[PDB]
DNA sequence: TATTGAATAAAATTGGGTAAATTTGACACTATAATGGGTTCGCTCGTTGTGGT
DNA sequence: ACCACAACGAGTTACCTCTCCAAGTGTCAAATTTACCCAATTTTATTCAATA
RNA sequence: UGGGAGAGGUA
């Protein structure tokens, strides 16, 4: 008789997103726990609460091993002998008949393993709306910032995690705002944080520019390869199988819109537009603008170029402090080489 | 998490008002012993102590510990923003100390504020909606609309301006928003840091 | 809530358990120190909360005020020394423990003992009495103590003075064992009663 | 080749008000006749104001 | 102008132990809060060109 | 928890 497994399907039942069998295996396992600290002798006891009735009966489990330790699991193949050679060598199936008793102590360890086995359930829970979803601009409050993470939430009691180096550069977050980011690929068994939410990578750019522009929603216009320094400059390939559109007019927009959006978005970071080619030496001398081209040498093995560049273009070829070659040698593979 | 039972227990004693108590055992803690895990946990995060303490209005002296903290890390981190790098050595030292003193009073703004109240929701920043009320028959709650959640007032940031023009005269509103004020948010945001630091290390210290 | 004294006592060693008997209280000898516990009694601490981790206790178990906070008697510090006597009180109507039904069975049996003595010297003076108006009666020595004492009251011989007093000693013999169970079932009805403890 | 001041649009704030809920405080329970209260000392010595022939 | 009454205040310091210290419940007018609108008003990041 | 009386005691 348990009105109490009743209330658990009805009356004390979960959020909506949790099963009711991880219920029935949390407490389980709490009431395994809760026999298995109480006896004095080392026992694993194992106990089947079975699904309908409520009660049950306490099952000192044995695995079928040829140890010497561990004589309350230790059985043997002559005593598998007993079930005549039907299983396995180490499954911990018992052959036993125990009891239950309740006390104040078994009371608080089983409320510590069950707001444990809650915790790691609500962590499934935001396990499946992650893996529901797999990677798209999301937007959330920051409410508890740390020194190396800035925690977040997505709604419905779920957190996400800014990390500190794939952030901004020029991030300042005070707690209360709400901030955009992308969730990429992140840990389903990680027992702390696990939404692992970026803002300074190429996955970023592409993801914003996705939700920003139709064309790359329906797949008209397509970008190939991403260049970043986040802050200040970006370059990103785009190639059209299309032929009507004009792509780097259309990812401009309407006087510097839809490029000034995702620079203001990201915290005026100078994205560059440049053309996506398939051939190496006509993409790359397509991919270097707005730097001047003399001659271009090659080569294969090694996987670089080396460019001639009249004097001049060699500041804004450059960039500061190597910041054009660096970002175009991240762009298209092949690092660069000066020449005269 | 941890710390603001450490809050709780920087009052008086209050008298109790229940039956039988005195439990008289070691179950959560003493009221001296936190004391000394904050004094454990003071050669390390001592920043976040200090500002959490002059945050919630405890020992109203680590406000100017928390004031000379902040101007220290902005001393050390103000060679990264172009309109206070160039200036000279003691008017470095006052504008960090005027905007330290205000992005501290912006990280201390809550609803207990002495004017800063919400004036519909009382602090709640949680009204209730009439007619879903009935239609629902239930009693429901929404978002003060005057507050918009908050329950408060924020402080706006320009109130740092008008106080560090009356000593940079010639710091417009643009160059102000364009490379000051990214300091300013970078003081509170520390400040966050800190407290979120020393919550870390004290919960690490009374395990 | 109503308190309880009980062994059954949350989040405490098992050293300190060792101490204190299976119905809560110190055993008579143990040499208790500074800290320790004495008699185990518990708090009802109050509900005053919702959350599905009380819920599911509550369900488990049917401790309906899972969190309690305990109350116990403790030894005050620096103070030491064995335990020398428990003195058990209760009130009408709440069965008391297991240890109260001792320490009443160990007070029965005192007062039992020491009844038991009183009515073995009472009916050796009344038996005296009766052998000092037999010899006041009639001559008979030899055949009153060859037979035990116990047993006087069948010897008889012809219907006078002397028969009357000894069937009048009989009633008063008989009385007198009535007196006696009647002191019995008094003083175990007083210390079977509850305590008229305070309010 | 940047950076910065004037202008600016969008959002947050603020003072005032305002119609409509809703809380506050007060009441309310009824007939024979009945008609002026129970505290305080052996408990010394200096000062100071208040009232008195 | 120059004397007998009430009342206040004072009486060391610190420490120790003990005992003892009914019932909502319905109703009614007036005042008060409260959820919302809104115009003004301030704030703050963004734009244009003009120097740097 | 922690307040007030009364009683006795120590220097
Ligand atoms: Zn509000």
């Amino acid at each position: 008789m348990n009105k109490e497994i009743l209330a658990v399907v009805e009356a004390v039942s979960n959020e909506k997103a949790l099963p009711r069998e991880k219920i029935f295996e949390a407490l389980e396992s709490a009431l395994a726990t809760a026999t298995k600290k109480k006896y004095e002798q080392e026992i694993d006891v194992r106990v089947q609460i079975d699904r309908k009735s409520g009660d049950f009966d306490t099952f000192r489990r044995w695995l079928v091993v040829d140890e010497v330790t561990q004589p309350t699991k230790e059985i043997t193949l002559e005593a598998a002998r007993y079930e005549d050679e039907s299983l396995n060598l180490g499954d911990y199936v018992e052959d036993q008949i125990e009891s239950v008793t309740f006390d104040r102590i078994t009371t608080q360890t089983a409320k510590q393993v069950i707001v444990q086995k809650v915790r790691e359930a609500e962590r499934a829970m935001v396990v499946d709306q992650f893996r529901e979803h797999e990677g798209e601009i999301i937007t959330g409050v920051v409410k508890k910032v740390n020194r190396d993470n800035i925690s977040l939430d997505l709604g419905n009691n779920a957190e996400a995690v800014i990390l500190r180096e794939d952030m901004l550069p020029r991030e300042n977050f005070r707690p209360g705002d709400r901030v955009r980011g992308v969730l990429y690929s992140v840990r389903p068994e990680a027992r702390g944080a696990q939404l692992f939410v970026t803002r300074s990578k190429p996955e970023m750019l592409i993801e914003l520019f996705r939700i920003e522009v139709p064309e790359i929603g329906e797949e008209v216009i397509e970008i190939k390869a991403a260049a970043r320094d986040p802050g200040s400059r970006a370059k990103i390939a785009v190639k059209t199988n299309d032929k009507r559109i004009d792509p780097v007019g259309a990812c401009v927009g309407m006087r510097g819109a839809r490029v000034q959006a995702v620079s203001t978005e990201l915290g005026g970071e100078r994205i560059d537009i440049v053309l996506w080619d398939d051939n190496p030496a006509q993409f790359v001398i397509n991919a270097m603008a707005p730097a001047d081209v003399a001659s271009i040498v090659v080569d294969e093995d090694k996987h670089t170029m080396d460019i001639a560049v009249e004097a001049g273009n060699l500041a804004q070829a450059i960039g500061r402090n190597g910041q054009n070659v660096r970002l175009a040698s991240q762009l298209s593979g092949w690092e660069l080489n000066v020449m005269t | 998490m941890r710390l603001e039972s450490v809050a709780k227990f920087h009052s008086p004693k209050s008298p109790m008002m229940s039956d039988s108590p005195r439990a008289t055992a070691s179950d959560s803690l003493s009221g001296t012993d936190v004391m000394a895990a904050m004094g454990m946990a003071q050669s390390q995060a001592g920043f976040g102590m200090a500002a959490f303490c002059g945050k919630h209005e405890l020992s109203q002296n680590d406000k100017q510990k928390a004031i000379n903290y902040l101007m220290q890390f902005a001393h050390k981190v103000s060679g990264k923003y172009r309109g206070v790098a160039k200036l000279e050595g003691n008017t470095k030292a006052k504008v960090l100390q005027v905007l330290a003193t205000f992005a501290y009073a912006d990280y201390c703004r809550s609803a207990a504020t002495p004017g800063a109240r919400c004036r519909d929701c009382h602090g709640t920043g949680r009204a209730v909606d009439i007619a879903k009320t009935e239609l629902w028959g239930r009693v429901v709650e929404k978002e003060c609309g005057r507050c918009k959640g908050v329950g408060y007032s924020r402080m706006p940031a320009s109130a740092a301006y008008r106080a560090v023009t009356m000593l940079i005269p010639n710091l417009t509103q643009p160059t102000w928003s364009r490379t000051v004020k990214p300091l300013y948010d970078a003081l509170v945001v520390q400040c966050h840091k800190e407290e979120s630091i020393a919550d870390n290390i004290l919960n690490a210290v009374t395990r | 809530g109503p308190e309880e004294i009980t062994a059954d006592i949350p989040n405490v060693g098992e050293a300190a358990l060792s101490k204190l008997d299976e119905s809560g209280i110190v055993y008579i000898g143990a040499e208790v120190t500074g800290g320790d516990i004495l008699v185990g009694k518990v708090t009802p601490k109050g509900e005053t909360q919702l959350t599905p981790e009380e819920k599911l206790l509550r369900a488990i178990f049917g401790e309906k005020a899972s969190d309690v906070k305990d109350s116990s008697l403790r030894v005050p510090n620096g103070v030491s020394g064995t335990v020398i006597d428990v003195q058990v009180f209760t009130r009408d109507g709440v069965e008391k423990d297991k240890r109260a039904l001792e320490i009443e069975e160990m007070q029965l049996k005192q007062a039992k003992k020491d009844l038991s003595e009183e009515l073995q010297i009472l009916e050796a003076g009344l038996f005296s009495r009766i052998r000092a108006v037999l010899v006041a009666g009639g001559v008979e020595a030899e055949k009153l103590d060859k037979l035990p004492r116990d047993r006087w009251l069948e010897l008889g011989l012809t219907d006078e003075e002397k028969q009357n007093q000894l069937e009048q000693l009989a009633e008063q013999y008989d009385e007198l064992k009535h007196e006696f169970e009647k002191k019995l079932e008094a003083k175990r009805r007083k210390i079977t009663q509850g305590d008229d403890l305070a309010p």
